[PDB]
């Protein structure tokens, strides 16, 4: 087009950012919440394969 | 339109630009294509093509369509 | 050092190997030289130079037998191995080499490099089995994993990784194309079970890639390819460029799934994706509740759609107790002569399962009533509006038609129905787009009268001129689209072309490549669009009572496209400067006078350029495989075979004659938009001047190519 | 939620003929989408303090997580053929159209177009727009527990489809 | 690219035009009108019945000005505007001016 | 309210001591006091707040043995279904 | 919204998470996630945590 | 289950393959294409290893591994089911059982 | 009665086996020879498919 | 419940970054047990009752 700018000198074109979630990355708390969650599907997802897949 | 500012705490999709987006590509282009390979596979186990051009069903073969004997 | 002493040891092994085979084989030194008669000298002549063979058996003795103990864990069998005691094992198997038999070192390697070898492939394999699914869904899971991986991948990341998957798929689909078209190809790929739908009954996610299938599927991924190159240039500084081209992927996608339907589960699963991408689609501006509000209203029909498919669905399933396609179009007829106890009134059972998937098919491909969010669906992007409205969206109808060809045969309510309708939304598409002066607008209600164009076209029972009518609608009314869309950003999102105008010096190739389209569009005379409405007046049938509503609604929807076609390209390009100064202004300023100048985009271009001869082959294509002497079609699997073709190849003086009175009304109107002087101008005795002439060259002209010479 | 409780109550108007398995199915379907739609509203008003359409809109622009969410929640509450609510309508209209076509038709009209109209309304309003009002006070996007549960709901959903057909 | 630190909203000079150039556009489009006598006597401090210019002239001027900056000016605002300086102000400042 | 410890012992918070430089001189009469804490965190150099920083082979590992475990079992199932101990296979195979 | 940054990594953020007021005690500031799913406080296994200072005041005293 | 159509006679069958036609029947899977070849199980043996180098690059680059370990996941969940398809007793096109 | 559903799937299997072996030029004939027959006979009343209940006598239950 | 309670007293010890420097400060050992620990329980588990569920046993086999 008639004036661009690349990318490099572009001073608002984002670099991927952003926080994936709202847990905090530098949280000290022993929360548990996701650790049990993620436990679930993965029991979840293991019973299907080793006792329902085939 | 002009660009404006975007949060820095926001995981949004605005003007996003990764400099690594060559990798990027590659390791989500090739697994994607061995993933559909396999599936390719799968469902070719299971596929059905009419005779090709000078074959004819014999009628008496196991191929040809039955009928139930009650 | 560790490479020559695995040289080495390699050499030795194949040696070892070599002998044992060359003397094993025979039934004599089977045995006997193997575990010879113990003499120490013969043990260490045993165990030393077939001693590569013996330690790799070693070796085969203890992976096998912890391979067996991890079985006996996992598995609970065997009861591993109490009769050994891992000291008799070891020593058997160890010593016993007939596991070496018919074995050589060099040939399994090679059969280990000649595993992956790409010269044998063979085109019979491709026959014989479609590469098309691999591709297709390729496309399909890339899509999916940009949406989930937007951050990883940027702008140039996305696009790069949705336009290999598409035009893998869209490779691949030509050769199928081809092979389904001409030589009678079609496939029925079963992935596997699917769910439970009744007690004991599992339906399975099945898909028919056939003539139909085909047809659909290759306008559509054409279509798709060409817009989804010129949208990364139609949102060149806009916020969510990666997320227009996932939406467009994901509607192509959903539209690819549902023309390759093999139950009506996927078709319903296609019908249902199709609305939701499409509302999605409509609704990219999600800030504004203004695009809400239409992207709702295309929702709202697209849930009746659904609505009066699943019930169609369930009334074939709870009277045929399937829903394979195949088998339902080869055995509704048994169940013609049926009726269903609905409350108070017995309807027939092949007349309302029709009622339920015209209405299906009338919401979505849109007909008059049902149009309605059809124009107000213009909120989308460019290229969203250019899938939509050429294919797909408003194609679903002809597909339920096509596919369903059996049902529809047998029904009174289609027969009365879809000549009707199709006759008066052609008639009303075509004279609301002949007045519209939004650019979107205009093509929305031209598609609008073009699908009762089609509807019309089903209606005469041919079904390659359906085929022939969709093709070439779906290919110009796209590159129109593209071609508008260009103009819409350089006029900064103002559609209207009132406010436009000299634009042919700003937007050259714009002009030029809208002119081609909208003349082939249009249906002038000489062109494709003039042979698709010839077909069309070539198989309409007379023996409706309200035959003269129809015809007359096709007569008029006819030479609408004239109007249309004239009024979009002179006032865009050709009229006078109706637009604002800054358009003007800014766009032609001395310094940016260079060899990069363009008010579009190269990519833009090309892709235009392209998309254009790709359908100029494609429709020559088509149109010598089904109107030349020799019928080279595939089947059609429709067994109602009409005398259509009868007026195509020997007709008779009197339609000739009638297709000659509609020749001459298309040219009055003609005549009539490019010469008639609204304005005053100085020209406008010299434009009289020229029409006498015009007229009196015209009739010499006659005179002397017709009886002088 | 008593739409879809009163149309299992249907099913089991039939006695122990072949329509307890769509009331069992729909059951276990409307308890995973209500479920999945409380969820939705608890995160919203944990969010946004509020609950009512007037009040919060603009969630995807803000929350897009949660706007994510509704749209997909939104997708099998719509009853697509992949998931479960599919098979439970697919199994009651089916038995309820042989047994009073005109009834059926009038059920699947009133629930799958007018009540889904307005369920799509009401909660696309709150999905799109823009969250103008009040921006020192917007919230984050959604914890991983929230989408943790969300997506069980969606897996559940979609994967209870391939359980044995025996018992359905 | 973005620094990857927090940026604020750059409010800078505050005119999305250049004031002093949409002055003269504004000033040029001004004296073409008939009923202004002499151009070389119009300011931004100046008023539009200083300037000679009738309500009907002022109307069909910020028409004109409507045309030419490719922007809408609300009747509200128009009646707002008492100079020269403040329908410049109001025009460069607005964020569509072009 | 949050009640937990903040000062946790099974590893020290990542800190920058040096972002922050509490004033120690130059006070004015009316300038309020410095403020003691001043260390603020510390990200890792390679930590990308937009995805799953997971970079151990824990669960796919988990995922792979279970996907195995289920074949070997399909396996020896459609063995023991069969009334064998092992799959007899068959020297071609056709589509289904 | 652009200078809002609650974990630090583009804005860095105290360890104290806020600057205490003339007028205010020094309370925390509340948590992005107020989720209350939190064990008790874990220690590295084999911690010395005896109550070293009261054992030397008391082998003084002895 | 019958024949369920209109039988044809020897004679006629002679007839039509003096005529060049071909007696249509179904051809073995390929060794690519079969669940139960050497062929499948190398080609699934080399998805493994590259896919595991795969996700090592990946990890040197910060690309994503999730789809490699998809891969690495589903070379087992594809024979299962593959294995599972072929074991069936049901038919619907293909060769008969 | 999921064994006479089974005979109707059967049917409907055949039919769509049917309809790719054998070409439309001549599939209807062979169609109507014997398997159009058998599809009339596995219809609404004979097999219960989709239907709710299967209305059946106590002869007909023991048969 | 072994598996239930290593793989939650193990992966909750933290944020994210918090997470990874605990594990990254720990002996080769530990992080196997972190690791092999949770999934070894869990899959003996499920293996028992797959063998529960089938019927490998049957002598009537060839
Ligand atoms: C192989 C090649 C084949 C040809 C391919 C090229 C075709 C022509 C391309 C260039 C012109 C395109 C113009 C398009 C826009 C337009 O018409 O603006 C009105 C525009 C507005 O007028 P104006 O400039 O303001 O001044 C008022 C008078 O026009 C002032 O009058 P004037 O003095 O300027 O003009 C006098 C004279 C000056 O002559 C010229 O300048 C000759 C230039 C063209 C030569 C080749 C064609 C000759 C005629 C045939 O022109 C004529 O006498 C032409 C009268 C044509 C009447 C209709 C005759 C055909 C009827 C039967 C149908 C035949 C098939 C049609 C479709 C074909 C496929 C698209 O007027 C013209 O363009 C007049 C010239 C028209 C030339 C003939 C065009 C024939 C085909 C129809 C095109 C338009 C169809 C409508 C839909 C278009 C969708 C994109
Ligand atoms: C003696 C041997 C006996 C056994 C023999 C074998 C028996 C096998 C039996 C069957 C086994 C089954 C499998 C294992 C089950 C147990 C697993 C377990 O406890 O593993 C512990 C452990 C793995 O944990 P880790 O690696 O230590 O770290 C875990 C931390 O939580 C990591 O913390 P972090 O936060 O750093 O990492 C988080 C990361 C790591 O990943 C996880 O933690 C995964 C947790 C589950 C996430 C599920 C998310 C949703 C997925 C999709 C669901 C469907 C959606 C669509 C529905 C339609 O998450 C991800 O990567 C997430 C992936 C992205 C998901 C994005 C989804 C977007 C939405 C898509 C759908 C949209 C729809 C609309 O296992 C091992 O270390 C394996 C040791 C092997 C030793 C073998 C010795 C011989
Ligand atoms: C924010 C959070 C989400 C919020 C959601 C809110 C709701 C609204 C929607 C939002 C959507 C956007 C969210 C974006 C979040 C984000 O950051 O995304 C980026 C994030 C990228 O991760 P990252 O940032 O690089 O960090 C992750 C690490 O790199 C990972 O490192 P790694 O290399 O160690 O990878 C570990 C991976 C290793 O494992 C895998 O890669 C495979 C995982 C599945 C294993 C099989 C489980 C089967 C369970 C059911 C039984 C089925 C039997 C029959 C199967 C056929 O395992 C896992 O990630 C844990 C999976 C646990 C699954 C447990 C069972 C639950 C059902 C799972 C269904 C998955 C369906 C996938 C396809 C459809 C997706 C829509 O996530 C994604 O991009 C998601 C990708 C999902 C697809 C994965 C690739 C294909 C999987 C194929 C499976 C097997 C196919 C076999 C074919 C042949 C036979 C048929
Ligand atoms: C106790 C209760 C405990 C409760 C705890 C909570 C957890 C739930 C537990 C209950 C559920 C248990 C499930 C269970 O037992 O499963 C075992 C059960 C055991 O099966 P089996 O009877 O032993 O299998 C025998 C043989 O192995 C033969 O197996 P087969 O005959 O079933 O074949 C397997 C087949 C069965 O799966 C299918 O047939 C998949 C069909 C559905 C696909 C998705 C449709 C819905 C999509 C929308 C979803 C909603 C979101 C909408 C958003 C908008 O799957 C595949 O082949 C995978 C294909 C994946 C790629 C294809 C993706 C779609 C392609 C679309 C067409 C192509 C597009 C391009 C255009 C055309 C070309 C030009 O596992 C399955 O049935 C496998 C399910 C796999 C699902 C797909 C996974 C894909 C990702 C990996
Ligand atoms: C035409 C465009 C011009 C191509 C020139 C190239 C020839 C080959 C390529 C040179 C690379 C440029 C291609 C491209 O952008 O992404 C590819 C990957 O992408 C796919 O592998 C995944 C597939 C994407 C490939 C896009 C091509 C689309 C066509 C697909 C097949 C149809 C072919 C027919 C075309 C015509 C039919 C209509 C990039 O690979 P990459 O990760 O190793 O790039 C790395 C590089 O290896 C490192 O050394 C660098 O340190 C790192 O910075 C980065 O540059
Ligand atoms: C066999 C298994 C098949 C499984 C199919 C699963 C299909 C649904 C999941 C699709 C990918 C995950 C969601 C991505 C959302 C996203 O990126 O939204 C963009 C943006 C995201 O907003 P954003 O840009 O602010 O955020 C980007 C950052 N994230 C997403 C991490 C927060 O959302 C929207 O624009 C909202 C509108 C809806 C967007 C999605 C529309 C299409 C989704 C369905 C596609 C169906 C295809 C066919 C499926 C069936 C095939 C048989
Ligand atoms: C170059 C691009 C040309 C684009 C415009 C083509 C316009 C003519 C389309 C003719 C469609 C009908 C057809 O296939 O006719 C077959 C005929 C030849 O077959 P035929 O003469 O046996 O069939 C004609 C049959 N009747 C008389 C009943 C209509 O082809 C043509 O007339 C030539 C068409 C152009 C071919 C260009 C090839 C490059």
């Amino acid at each position: 087009d008639a004036y661009y700018h690349d990318d490099t000198h572009e001073g608002l074109m984002n670099e991927p950012h952003g926080y994936l979630t709202m847990d905090d990355p530098m949280d000290l708390r022993p929360n548990y919440e996701k650790s049990a969650l993620e436990l679930l599907f993965l029991v979840s997802g293991g019973a299907i394969l080793a006792l329902m897949l085939g | 339109f002009q660009k404006y500012p975007i949060p820095r705490y926001l995981h949004v999709g605005q003007w996003i630009v990764n400099k690594n987006w060559k990798w990027n590509t590659f390791h989500m282009f090739f697994p994607t294509a061995i993933l559909c390979f396999m599936v390719w596979r799968n469902s070719m186990i299971s596929t059905a093509k009419p005779p090709n051009y000078g074959e004819y069903v014999d009628p008496q073969s196991p191929v040809a369509p039955k009928a139930i004997k009650y | 050092l560790f490479l020559l002493f695995f040289i080495v040891n390699l050499y030795w092994f194949n040696s070892g190997l070599i002998f044992f085979n060359s003397v094993y084989k025979i039934h004599h030194d089977a045995w006997t030289l193997i575990f010879q008669t113990d003499s120490i000298l013969n043990k260490l002549k045993i165990y030393f130079f077939l001693l590569p063979l013996y330690i790799s058996s070693f070796i085969h003795s203890i992976s096998t037998w912890y391979y067996n103990y991890i079985l006996n864990f996992l598995l609970f069998s065997e009861n591993l191995n109490t009769n050994t005691n891992f000291v008799d094992y070891i020593t058997y198997n160890t010593l016993l080499l007939s596991k070496f038999e018919d074995f050589n070192l060099f040939v399994y390697i090679k059969t280990l490099l000649i595993t992956f070898d790409i010269r044998q492939i063979n085109l019979d394999f491709l026959n014989e089995y479609p590469i098309i699914l691999l591709t297709g869904l390729l496309f399909l899971f890339t899509t999916i994993f940009s949406l989930i991986c937007l951050s990883y991948l940027g702008l140039y990341g996305v696009f790069i990784l949705n336009l290999a998957s598409i035009l893998l798929f869209w490779l691949s689909m030509l050769y199928y194309f081809n092979l389904i078209v001409s030589e009678n190809y079609y496939y029925y790929i079963s992935l596997g079970k699917w769910m439970y739908l009744s007690n004991g009954f599992r339906v399975s996610f099945d898909l028919l890639i056939d003539l139909t299938s085909i047809s659909f599927s290759f306008l559509t991924l054409t279509i798709g390819v060409f817009v989804y190159i010129y949208t990364f240039s139609y949102f060149r500084y806009e916020p969510l460029v990666e997320r227009l081209i996932l939406f467009l992927n994901s509607f192509m996608i959903s539209m690819i799934l549902l023309v390759s339907s093999g139950n009506f589960i996927v078709l319903f699963l296609g019908w249902e994706l199709i609305g939701l991408t499409s509302f999605f689609l409509i609704n990219f501006w999600s800030t504004r509740v203004g695009t809400l509000k239409a992207a709702f209203k295309a929702f709202s029909f697209n849930k009746l759609s659904d609505l009066f498919l699943f019930f169609a669905i369930l009334i074939i399933f709870s009277t045929t107790y399937n829903l394979d396609i195949l088998s339902f179009n080869n055995q509704i007829y048994l169940y013609e002569s049926y009726n269903i106890d609905m409350f108070y009134w017995s309807i027939n059972l092949i007349e309302i399962i029709s009622f339920f998937f015209i209405s299906c098919a009338f919401i979505k491909s849109a007909q008059f009533g049902a149009h309605i969010w059809l124009p107000d669906s213009m909120e989308a992007p460019v290229p969203a509006s250019a899938l939509i409205h050429s294919a797909t969206l408003v194609s679903a109808g002809i597909y339920l038609l096509l596919r369903l060809s059996p049902l529809f045969e047998l029904s009174k309510y289609a027969y009365f129905i879809l000549p009707l309708i199709g006759s008066v939304t052609a008639f009303y598409g075509g004279l609301v787009s002949a007045f519209q002066s939004d650019t979107k607008k205009t093509l929305a209600y031209s598609t609008i009268s073009h699908c009762g164009f089609l509807m019309v076209s089903y209606s005469t029972g041919v079904l390659e001129f359906v085929i022939l009518y969709l093709y070439v609608h779906g290919f110009f009314k796209a590159a129109t689209f593209l071609c508008v869309g260009n103009v819409n950003r350089f006029n900064r999102n103002i559609q209207d072309f009132k406010r436009m105008g000299g634009f042919y010096k700003y937007l050259p190739f714009e002009c030029l490549a809208s002119f081609v389209c909208m003349i082939n569009l249009s249906g002038l005379p000489l062109t494709l669009g003039f042979y698709i409405k010839h077909l069309l007046f070539i198989g309409l049938v007379e023996s409706y009572t309200l035959y003269p509503l129809i015809f007359s609604s096709l007569i008029l929807g006819a030479i609408a496209g004239v109007f249309y076609s004239y009024r979009l390209f002179y006032s865009i390009f050709f009229d006078t400067k109706k637009g604002k100064k800054a358009i003007y202004l800014q766009a032609s300023r001395i310094i940016l006078n260079s060899k990069f100048y363009s008010n579009t985009s190269l990519a833009s271009n090309l892709s235009i350029t392209f998309l254009v001869l790709i359908s100029y082959t494609v429709i020559l294509y088509l149109y010598c495989t089904t109107l030349n002497n020799y019928y080279s079609l595939s089947d059609l699997k429709s067994i109602y075979i009409n005398n259509a073709y009868s007026y195509f190849y020997k007709p008779d003086y009197n339609f000739l004659n009638a297709v000659s009175i509609l020749n001459w009304f298309v040219i009055i109107l003609l005549i009539s938009v490019i010469y008639l002087n609204w304005r005053w101008s100085y020209y406008y005795t010299k434009s009289i001047d020229s029409l006498s002439k015009f007229i009196l060259f015209s009739f010499f002209f006659f005179i002397f190519s017709k009886y002088i010479l | 939620t008593i739409q879809e409780m009163n149309i299992i109550y249907l099913a089991f108007c039939w006695g122990d003929s072949c329509a307890i398995l769509g009331g069992i199915l729909f059951s276990a379907t409307h308890a995973f989408l209500s479920a999945l739609m409380f969820f939705l509203v608890d995160c919203i008003y944990r969010r946004y303090h509020t609950r009512s359409l007037v009040e919060v809109n603009g969630i995807l622009h803000i929350t897009p997580n949660l706007g994510l969410s509704i749209l997909f929640m939104l997708v099998f509450f719509s009853g697509i053929p992949g998931t479960i609510k599919f098979i439970s309508e697919f199994y009651i209209f089916s038995g309820l159209l042989e047994a009073s076509p005109f009834i059926c038709f009038i059920l699947m009209l009133v629930a799958n177009v007018l009540g889904l109209i307005g369920f799509s309304k009401s909660w696309f309003n709150a999905t799109f727009g823009m969250p103008k009002k009040n921006t020192k006070y917007l919230p984050m996007d959604l914890s991983f527990k929230e989408s943790y549960i969300i997506l069980y709901c969606f897996f559940f959903l979609f994967i209870f489809s391939y359980f044995s057909s025996i018992f359905f | 690219y973005a620094p990857q630190k927090v940026v604020l909203r750059n409010e800078k000079s505050g005119y999305y035009a250049n004031p002093d150039d949409v002055a003269r556009r504004l000033i040029r489009l001004i004296s073409l009108h008939d009923k202004v006598q002499n151009p070389s006597a119009i300011t931004l401090k100046s008023t539009w019945s200083e300037i000679g210019v009738d309500p009907l002239s002022y109307v069909e001027i910020m028409l004109e000005a409507e045309n030419e900056f490719y922007i809408e000016l609300a009747d509200e605002d128009l009646e707002r505007f008492r100079t020269v300086e403040d329908a410049v102000e109001f025009i460069a400042r607005n964020f569509f001016t072009n | 309210r949050q009640n937990f410890a903040k000062n946790i012992t099974t590893t020290d918070i990542p800190k920058d001591s040096h972002h922050f430089a509490a004033k120690r001189s130059g006070f004015t009469q009316t300038e309020q006091a410095p403020f003691a804490y001043n260390d603020v965190y510390q990200y890792p150099k390679d930590y990308k707040p937009w995805n799953y920083n997971y970079k151990g082979n824990g669960v796919l590992l988990a995922l792979f043995l279970g996907s195995a475990f289920s074949l070997v079992a399909y396996e020896r199932s459609y063995a023991s279904k069969t009334g064998r101990y092992q799959r007899k296979v068959q020297q071609n195979y056709y589509q289904i | 919204l652009l200078k809002f940054d609650p974990f630090g990594f583009y804005s860095p953020k105290l360890l104290s998470e806020n600057r205490p007021e003339e007028a205010m005690p020094f309370y925390e500031d509340y948590p992005q996630n107020d989720s209350h799913w939190n064990l008790w406080e874990q220690f590295p296994e084999d911690f010395e945590d005896s109550n070293a200072e009261r054992e030397a005041i008391l082998k003084s005293n002895k | 289950m019958q024949n369920a159509y209109p039988e044809i006679t020897d004679q006629h069958r002679e007839f039509l393959k003096k005529q060049g036609l071909k007696v249509y029947e179904p051809k073995p899977l390929p060794d690519q294409i079969n669940p139960f070849s050497k062929t499948y199980w190398i080609t699934n043996a080399f998805i493994i290893g590259v896919s595991f180098l795969a996700r090592r690059h990946a990890l040197k680059v910060g690309a994503p591994r999730i789809f490699w370990s998809g891969c690495i996941v589903g070379v087992p969940l594809a024979a299962i089911i593959s294995r599972g398809k072929s074991d069936q007793l049901d038919e619907l096109v293909g060769a008969r059982k | 009665e999921l064994f006479l559903n089974e005979y109707r799937k059967r049917i409907n299997n055949e039919v769509r086996r049917a309809a790719i072996l054998t070409p439309t030029s001549s599939l209807r004939e062979k169609m109507n020879h014997k398997i159009a027959d058998q599809i009339l006979d596995l219809s609404s009343p004979h097999v219960r498919g989709a239907h709710f209940q299967a209305v059946r006598s106590w002869t007909d239950a023991s048969k | 419940s072994v598996g239930s309670l290593s793989y939650i007293f193990y992966n909750s010890v933290g944020g994210k970054v918090i997470r990874d420097r605990i594990r990254a400060s720990m002996p080769f050992p530990k992080r196997v047990l972190v690791q092999v620990l949770p999934f070894v329980a869990l899959g003996t588990a499920l293996i028992i009752s797959r063998r529960g569920i089938e019927g490998h046993n049957h002598g009537y086999k060839q």
